[PDB]
């Protein structure tokens, strides 16, 4: 919770559009959040995009180099916590109480109880659990996205 | 070729003093929302109806 | 007096030489004073102009719609707070004490007792002990005008 | 307390130096590049002399009375970190105390540009005995 | 805090300048206009000296030992005024920033003696520098205008 200002938010129009994690050396937006990064040194990078993905991708240069964030593939399912809350991974789907996200918290970290589990992109409201677009990590570790039917991004 | 520049110059000058008047007609207005747009103004210096 | 946060100052080779005012959803800002407002959402808008008034305005964009002072040409004389002080409204006039306000108060909007704007300072002149301010207001009607006393000077 | 009044210069956002106003001109080294952090010296356009590593330029009218003052007069002096054979030396300021005016009675007898551990001599900027501008440059100098 | 000898310079009842007698003589910045309030003072033709924007003359002989005293000897410190504090230093005259303004001019700077005589200034950031004619390091009279100065 409290190591979340490693995660930036971005601006567009003065207030916040969306967020901007560092993981792994690498700053990662959504492309759907469009806007600037809040702050001068991470607004230099070009950062490269993959649809696919819906990141876009940068080297962090040295100064925070190692004060970024880890990853991880290993997702029991579980309570991982969350800037607005936790998350709960069941079913193979990541999950939060309804009503509770939106415009705006797209690009914020999942994180368990510190690594990175999940980035979040959006979500759908399934029920009274409101389950979520994430880019999350296979069993294998390779990146994937996973989108339950009809969600749209934040 | 002197008929057809008159024309053209007679006519960009005329439409230059039209939406200038409709300038100056609409910005006393525009600046002032909450006011009644007079009827006459409304139609004449085609206005919308501003909040 | 809290409400003139509102009002945020133009930068011209570095100094403040006036405010630009957010009313009604449309900032206005003097024409005859030149700078770049000092912040960035309001920096972005393409500000029309309107020499009869000496007031460059401009349609605030989307997000602080409702963040905007609210204005009336209800004036009845008597005392109106302003940024630097009081300024009394009689005859047909705006005047504020003798030499308050001056070169770089240009834009200063001027309000009522409930926070509704009256007029927008755009010069002045110091006539006896008291100084008459060139405003900008709307008539009994409503609609703008320019208000200047003889002699007045921008600010 | 004057150091206030030397402002430091940005590039890409962290301090490559400093510029200072002495003598109602403002002084920024070539060598450390940058933005300065200053919306009202900003505006100042800089005229070079390499051969003094100074651009300099007369400050905007609005702060003619409110720069540092300097003097020739050095005898054998006060420094942002903590500073005189005619030359100064100070081991452990370094890659970017550049700009750095040397006070003396608040007046300024100098500004640092670089240096040369002599394991830690400073090359500076002064005016001489009779006034006028000089460089005094250790030999194996390096610019901060 | 002797003020009879003062007398402003009278427009409809307002106050536009200052015009004082010093060592028997009237002096006046030249660009300030008006008449002493005294019926014996007023009349006294006056002489220009457009380089100095000085105006001078002779005072009536009744008045001539009435006077305040002016001398020559300025260091750099704080004098009296009747609004506040005069700096002298750097052969500058210097006021704090927003003490003294239009109508001042012509105003002598009071230690009581008269040292310089102000006809203009510009402000500058904390302090504004007094445009003043003076008597040079030799005892000559000589204007210091500092760049921009706007009169008072």
């Amino acid at each position: 919770k409290l190591e979340s200002d490693k995660t930036f938010p971005i601006m567009l129009n003065g207030q916040v559009n969306g967020y901007a994690c560092v993981v792994g050396g690498r700053v990662f937006k959504p492309l759907h959040v469009e806007g600037r990064i809040d702050n001068e040194q991470l607004a230099a990078i070009k950062l490269k995009k993959a649809s696919i993905y819906d990141l876009e991708y940068g080297d962090v240069p040295q100064c925070m180099k190692s004060d970024t964030l880890q990853y991880t593939s290993d997702k029991p399912p579980g309570f991982y916590n969350w800037h607005h809350g936790a998350v709960q991974y069941e079913n193979n789907r990541f999950t939060v109480p309804r009503g509770v996200g939106g415009k705006g918290d797209s690009g914020r970290p999942i994180l368990d109880n510190g690594r990175v589990v999940a980035i979040v992109l959006g979500g759908v409201n399934e029920g009274s659990r409101t389950a979520l677009s994430v880019v999350t990590w296979n069993q294998k570790g390779v990146t994937v996205k996973d989108t339950p039917e009809g969600s749209e991004p934040w | 070729c002197t008929c057809v520049a008159i024309i053209m110059v007679s006519c960009v000058t005329s439409v230059w003093l039209l939406c200038r008047t409709r300038n100056l007609c609409i910005t006393p207005y525009k600046l002032a929302p909450n006011a009644q747009v007079p009827i006459l103004l409304a139609l004449l210096c085609c206005i919308k109806p501003t909040r």
